[PDB]
């Protein structure tokens, strides 16, 4: 590839689906905006322990 | 915002007559959960009649 | 214009592009018929000359 950008954060379980493009949620509000193309990926895992 | 509404079996299908309203009256409720909309995107339900 | 005031820029490109194709195919059918119609007009002009 050309250049990869990794961004890490902590959100809730109901907010995991809010990272999807082309929609509005608690994360996809004024807190965070993301481009609609999104060649990258979203990988999330539990950190309960 | 009112008293306890009816169930799903009884519909209060209301005809709203000629008036002037904006999204500021709708915006009074933070606990909006299903914000998904069709036809018109939710950012532009203003300045169109 | 009303489509622009209707929907978001990621979606409705699927509505724009089909209208683009349906109009450019109309252009293609028009200019093909025009190149057809010019052929006998040129032959008739040559015969008249």
């Amino acid at each position: 590839f050309t250049n990869v950008y990794a961004d890490s954060f902590v959100i809730r379980g109901n907010e995991v689906s809010q990272i999807a493009p082309g929609q509005t949620g608690n994360i996809a509000d004024y807190n965070y905006k993301l481009p609609d193309d999104f060649t990258g990926c979203v990988i999330a895992w539990n950190s309960n322990k | 915002n009112a008293t306890t509404f009816a169930s799903v079996y009884a519909w209060n299908r209301k005809r709203i007559s000629n008036c002037v309203a904006d999204y500021s009256v709708i915006y009074n409720f933070a606990p909006f959960f299903a914000f998904k909309c069709y036809g018109v995107s939710p950012t532009k339900l203003n300045d169109l009649c | 214009n009303d489509i622009l005031s209707r929907l978001d820029p990621p979606e409705a490109e699927v509505q724009i592009d089909r209208l683009i194709t349906g109009r450019l195919q109309s252009l293609q059918t028009y200019v093909t018929q025009q190149l057809i119609r010019a052929a006998e007009i040129r032959a008739s002009a040559n015969l008249a000359a």
